[PDB]
């Protein structure tokens, strides 16, 4: 009762689903093997997790990667015991940052196999409740066969919700030089699949990490920490009871105001290093303010040029009512979060009773409070801007067409794919631009 | 799994790949004997790439030895690790061939391609999930450039869809050894751009401007550029034998440095590269690295990157680093060297990060560039072939084989051809 | 394997190829009884010796003189144990300097005794990639036999290349009446059979060991010494292990551009005494230098009148291609060598890891380094035309034609061979041009 | 091989036969009795060029012996090496013909020379392979002229395809001894020039004035004389005996000498020839040989090479010099003697060398002149010819036993031609 199904794709998609179940094993203390020797602990892993008679916990989850070295190293890993075996799904070779590859030729192999093995878990599960899925765009592998994957569970479940956490190409950072291809290709899928999709940019992970951790180089593996935190969060609410808890229907129904408006940004607080940590007391009104600043925003723009449209606040650890609705208060009374007139209340609270768990080792200091913020806004537009523009660019020359015609792909769904593009970025800048009585 | 069947062909391509071997047995941990000697499960993991396992866990090279000529052979297996190669895999004729075109390629070759071609099929069959071919060659020559050329074409017949590597050895206007090279290399071009996916073009020239000016060797031999060449062999293929924390396959190089279908002729580098004394006072870091390879001095051909522009560049980084680090230094090098990038590509630029260096090395880089320079190489090697061919001046040794002219104003054409397509996407605005 | 014929006609190729043997045999380490108590020396005695079942190393050579006395005195000498009887072959009566009489009259009784020798030899070969020839243009068996020989042996193995080392009149030492008319005779049948005619000069010869070796009355013996030096240089690249191999097929197609321009000058260095050697450092650029010196040509032509259109350069001993190439580039950059401008590389390079070896009781210096250099050039047009200009005057007045016609020619065969030399001085000359465009 | 038939023929031929076989029985270490005790390996080698080999060791010289008379025969068996010869080679006459032509050629020649052809056939067939025949007579007596050309003929007609060789003792207006050497000569040089291939001219006054002014002889007999020719014999014939570093037989020298066939009359010379006394204070070398032998004094014709122009030369060497010397002198006296030497020949010198000097002579040197000089010995013969021939009264001798006088016409005649031969290529230009 009450359980998710997380799905794993490529190698952004593997290593975040690495540390994110290594975050709920520490949440709920089970041991690596999967043993459980120690009371929210006697049913929050009913959610995540799935029991067998012998008292070992095996987790609701699929890794897939059509190269075989990620799945090789969680298979030798810390965690080789954790996941049951016909769980983790291996191809022969990788897309090649290839769209076409990932989602026509190669994608066909396993994606019976995949499909399959999701059905397995769903009948296992009862009261199923949603569907996680972990990419990337720039991928080809993440591209294609999520877009595979999505239409196909689509088709099957399509009365049942799906969640994406997707990592977004940065404006000047990037590792590929076909990542515009890619993504504006899987836009489309997305858009049309999924019921809400949460955006992350690399970029900003590593500003957030350096100015709130003072890490001067920091990896993948800070990042998808705190991608696994901010999951963490999200599902807290099914996972432990509050005071006012909030389940993802409902979250749905209150952030998603139509339905083809469903990309909010994501930002975690508080967010501070050790040394930074007994300095500042952490209330509940700092940590709302610092919330809502520009620069802890994890996809690179603005939220000042945008307009916010809806707020759903997920506090975790030792809150009271009164102070978030005065918190709500004020923030709603200070002009440079600019609201939409047609919209009188954008903000939905939820509020946990249990504390964010520190992972062994981390960067980010312990603290009895934390926040999560889901806002849909109508900044993220600018970024699709940039990425239209980086696509269109080179498109015109046609720079890499051959590799994906090769593959069976047509050119013309570089077009439709361009043309739905700008009808969502038109759509986005069309709700938020005025309202008259 | 996704293996490479590595081939040889001519004296050049075969010190070459012995010297490879060689490296690739250092790194993998394996004697000369065959037996494995390692100290990490992570050489093991990924052992079956370029060694196929026999009963005694000696394991065998999957390569590939040709040569017209048997001193080559003879001195390989006399080599320090001659007894690891099959004895099955050492396919040779009685006559050098000269350092003619025409009898490499159809009179001498034609007996021996079968053979070779048999010995192919036998590893590529025994292959489990066979990626591509890889092949050393030397344009100059006649065995080399003509029974390579014949080869690749024979097996993009047999495998039309796998990848197929070379790592060629252009002439060169400063060490140039023998007389008819122009010739040589300029049919072999025209079977090289078509029959191949990817191709690294190396100059013994530039090769021997960094060992005199970046190793400062006082006397520098065959071996050291041999080894050069090879620490680039190894570099490119670290991703699909080792773990990182980014993965560039062959084919995923191929797609993001290829954008239209002939400009697949790459520019090679590697870095760090040291003398004795100066390996102390240098400071070994990523900036470093990104700088080192970004010069022009460091490039393996006898080609100013500074004429042309960078269609595309790709850095596949050994060691443990942060790759924020990578990343905001390769921003600066395309921000800082705007120029030299063709606009109608937004990031020229590829990235990937294997976890395990070189023997002892903290961290290296290897750098592929796709670059309009490259031109240029064609374009000397085309005056000297038109200086050549316009008094017939050796034409009667090919004729006797048996070509036509017909075939070498073919060659020059489809030369002539090449070069424009790069000069027009220089132009390209 | 890689087998050589070597054949030495009259008393000039007989001569000389006692001491080549000679050389052969020091440098194999075999005695002159044919043991050899003595890895390169386990196959590199193959090219030139066959090995018989007790041990004992027989040269693959044929000697033939019409003239018993010389071949008496091979017979009589050290290398008797050495050479088969057979192999051996003697006439009756000499040419007398008379071409008619070595080609028609008393060559065809021998001539098949000798063919089937060498076809016993071929056969024995398994190999077999070139003949070695040894003659003297001036002596009427050297050229009428030799001319015999050529032609039969061009009908018989007509695939298989040819190599000649001849001597040649020189322009005013001469020992004989008649060596324009032998001479002039013999050319036509050297330029279309054999594939390269090494051409030789007593006088050139002379000077060299008069200036370099500082011999004050040089004799036959040093001379056939550096002729044998040469041969064993272009050899040593077959016979030893090199970083630069060039074989007989290598070698003609780098050399020979055009089919009737196979006439090379041949050079070595360093050719010194033992006195100036310990003062002299004869390093890889200083020996390159001294190759190109008027001085060193072998031949009595100067190459500045002439111009170059192919080198070749044998090293031999502790060389590095570093240095060739920059010895090379010093060349080219100088202006008194001049190439063709239609061979825009006229070098081709080859180098091997054995010294020279000097032979008991020489005059040549040993030293650790040799360079031996072929070169295709226009100047032996001035010889051939002061040989035409002897030829001229001595046939305007028809001066010892009774001899020619009395044993069996015509005149015919002088004017054809004059009207031959012309055209082929014209084509050399002519090659030597600029280009028009 | 390459055997050699001595015939001698007439008093003065049967002399210098006894001081050449003196000479080479000497040189080749064999005693009178034929036995031999040499000391080298190199003398017995072709020792079948002259001597035959019969039983025991004993060897017999293959000469022939001719003379009308038995006195001179009874002298050369009573001679020092008279035991050496065959017995059955002597045949003799009964009479010595006095001084007549015709005496010696027609009546009484006709008897014996059957039996000197049955001889001398003897021989050629035992010769294995007969090279050429020698000859010595003078050509102012009866006997030797008459017979010498009667068995020239007889042997030319036998043996057409072999070289013959006569050394002839030519009169001069000086030393005459006889009345009718003119007529003697006049009838022979006809024969002569017809039917030899090699003529040497000997003249009895050159060997006077070598032995008086070089030798300082006080009193020269004939023996002296005859051993300065045989010096030559042995000379010409060394390369066919002995080893060399340039070899010249009897052809090789015909077909260097003689350009036209009729210009075969040469002039023999010798070197080193000093004086016992002088011979202390004195260099032997190379230079002073050559200069030596082309001192117009040290010529054995009685004839002055500056009124004339030399054919050609040859030069034969004995010892063992070194030939870039040899090649030095020839060049340098060709170039000074450049009026004397015709244009139209470049090189008129042909060099030989012999390893073996000859008895007690550490260097040896024999010249050979085909020079144009050669004509005044005919032209006083002729002079003398005329003069006696204008008065009719002495020829009443030669009417007798057969002969007419149109024969003395014809012959001076054709002395005539020769001469306007030999005066026709000194002026040619
Ligand atoms: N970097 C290297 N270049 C080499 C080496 N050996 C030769 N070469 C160069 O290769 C070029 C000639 O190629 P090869 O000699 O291998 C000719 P190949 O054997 O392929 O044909 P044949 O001439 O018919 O034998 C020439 O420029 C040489 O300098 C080597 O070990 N390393
Ligand atoms: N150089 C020499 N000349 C000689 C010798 N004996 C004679 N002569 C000369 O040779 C010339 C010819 O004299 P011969 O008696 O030999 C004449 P031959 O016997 O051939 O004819 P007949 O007079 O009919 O007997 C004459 O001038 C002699 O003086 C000699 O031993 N040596
Ligand atoms: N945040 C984060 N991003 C990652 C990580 N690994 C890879 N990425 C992103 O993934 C992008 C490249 O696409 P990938 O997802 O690795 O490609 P793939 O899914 O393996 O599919 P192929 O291209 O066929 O190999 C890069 O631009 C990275 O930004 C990771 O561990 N954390
Ligand atoms: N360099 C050199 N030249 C020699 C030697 N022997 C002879 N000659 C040359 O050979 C030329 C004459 O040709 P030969 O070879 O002697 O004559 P042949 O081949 O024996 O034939 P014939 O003329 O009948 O004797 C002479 O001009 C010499 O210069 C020698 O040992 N060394
Ligand atoms: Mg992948
Ligand atoms: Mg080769
Ligand atoms: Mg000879
Ligand atoms: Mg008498």
């Amino acid at each position: 009762m009450r359980e998710c199904i997380s799905i794993h794709v490529g190698q952004a998609g593997v290593q975040i689903g690495n540390a994110c179940w290594e975050l709920y094993c520490l949440e709920h203390g089970i041991q690596p093997d999967g043993q459980m020797p120690s009371g929210g602990g006697d049913d929050s892993f009913n959610t995540f997790f799935s029991e067998t008679g012998a008292g070992k916990h095996v987790p609701r989850a699929v890794f897939v990667d059509l190269e075989p070295t990620v799945i090789d190293e969680v298979r030798t890993g810390t965690y080789r015991q954790l996941f049951h075996p016909e769980q983790l799904i291996t191809g022969k070779e990788d897309a090649a940052n290839n769209y076409a590859r990932g989602h026509y030729t190669i994608g066909k192999e396993i994606i019976d196999l995949v499909l399959d093995r999701i059905r397995k878990l769903a009948d296992q599960c009862t009261g199923l409740q949603g569907f996680l899925v972990f990419h990337s765009f720039g991928g080809g592998t993440g591209s294609g066969f999520t877009s595979l994957l999505m239409e196909r569970l689509s088709v099957d479940y399509g009365k049942k919700s799906k969640l994406e956490f997707s990592i977004y190409p940065a404006p000047q950072v990037s590792t590929a030089v076909v990542e515009p291809y890619n993504s504006i290709l899987t836009t489309h899928t997305t858009l049309e699949h999924s019921d809400c999709a949460f955006m992350v940019d690399n970029e900003a992970i590593y500003d957030i990490c350096r100015r709130n951790l003072d890490i001067e180089r920091p990896t993948y593996t800070n990042l998808n920490r705190l991608i696994s935190q901010i999951v963490s969060s999200i599902t807290a609410s099914l996972r432990f009871d509050g005071a006012l808890n909030v389940d993802l229907t409902e979250f749905q129904t209150n952030l998603v105001p139509y339905p083809r408006i469903h990309f909010p940004l994501a930002t975690y607080a508080p967010v501070i290093s050790a040394e930074k940590a007994y300095h500042e007391q952490l209330s509940v009104a700092e940590i709302t303010n610092a919330c809502f600043e520009p620069a802890n925003q994890m996809v690179k723009c603005d939220p000042r040029h945008g307009k916010y449209m809806a707020c759903c606040l997920l506090y975790r650890g030792d809150v009271v009512p009164k102070d978030v609705n005065a918190a709500i208060a004020t923030i709603k009374t200070k002009r440079s979060i600019q609201f939409v007139d047609w919209c009188p209340t954008g903000f939905k609270v939820g509020i946990n009773y249990q504390p964010p768990t520190v992972v062994p080792g981390g960067d980010l200091a312990k603290v009895q409070r934390a926040v999560c913020m889901l806002s849909n806004t109508t900044a993220i537009a600018e970024a699709w801007a940039r990425l239209d523009h980086k696509f269109d660019l080179m498109y015109a020359k046609r720079a890499f067409v051959h590799w994906y015609v090769g593959e069976g792909m047509e050119e013309g769904e570089f077009s439709e794919a361009r043309e739905d593009m700008a009808a969502l970025e038109k759509d986005y800048e069309e709700v938020g631009v005025d309202s008259v009585e | 799994m996704r293996e490479i069947v590595h081939i040889q062909a001519g004296q050049c391509g075969n010190q070459i790949g012995a010297k490879f071997w060689e490296v690739i047995s250092d790194e993998h941990g394996i004697d000369p004997t065959g037996t494995y000697h390692g100290d990490s499960d992570l050489q093991l993991d990924r052992i079956s790439v370029y060694y196929n396992e026999a009963t005694g866990g000696k394991y065998v090279p999957r390569a590939i030895l040709v040569d017209l000529e048997p001193g080559t052979m003879d001195s390989v297996r006399s080599g320090p690790f001659g007894q690891i190669f099959r004895p099955d895999n050492f396919v040779f004729g009685q006559s050098g061939a000269g350092n003619n075109w025409a009898k490499g390629h159809y009179t001498e070759g034609a007996e021996l391609v079968d053979s070779v071609l048999d010995v192919v099929r036998k590893e590529a069959e025994s292959c489990d999930c066979l990626q591509g071919f890889q092949l050393t060659h030397s344009l100059g020559g006649g065995t080399g450039s003509g029974m390579g050329t014949l080869l690749i074409s024979k097996i993009r017949e047999e495998y039309p869809d796998r990848i197929m590597n070379t790592f060629s050895v252009v002439p060169s206007p400063k060490v140039s050894d023998t007389v008819v090279e122009p010739y040589n290399a300029t049919l072999s071009v025209h079977q090289l751009v078509e029959n191949t996916d990817e191709t690294y073009c190396i100059d013994n020239e530039a090769l021997y401007d960094i060992c005199f000016r970046t190793l400062k060797l006082t006397t520098p031999t065959y071996g050291d550029l041999n080894h050069l060449v090879s620490a680039t062999m190894s570099g490119v293929t670290t991703c699909l034998r080792f773990p990182g924390q980014l993965n560039a396959d062959l084919r995923k190089l191929a797609v993001n440095m290829v954008p239209f279908p002939r400009l697949h002729f790459f520019m090679p580098g590697f870095a760090p590269l040291t003398s004795r004394g100066s390996q102390q006072y240098r400071a070994l870091t990523v900036p470093e690295l990104t700088q080192q390879v970004f010069d022009a001095k460091n490039m393996m051909a006898a080609c100013d990157p500074r004429h042309g522009r960078y269609l595309t560049v790709a850095a596949v980084f050994r060691g443990r680093m942060s790759m924020k680090e990578v990343d905001e230094q390769m921003l600066n090098v395309q921000n800082k060297n705007s120029s030299y990038f063709v606009e109608w590509i937004p990031n020229n630029v590829k990235t990937a990060v294997c976890d395990i260096p070189p023997r002892g090395l903290k961290m290296a880089v290897t750098f592929i560039g796709n670059s309009t320079a490259i031109q240029e190489l064609f374009k000397r090697i085309s005056e000297q072939f038109t200086a050549m061919f316009r008094r017939k001046a050796f034409l009667h040794w090919y004729t006797g084989e048996g070509m036509d002219e017909m075939e070498f104003t073919e060659a020059e054409s489809n030369m002539n051809d090449l070069v424009s397509e790069y000069q027009q996407y220089q132009d390209a605005t």
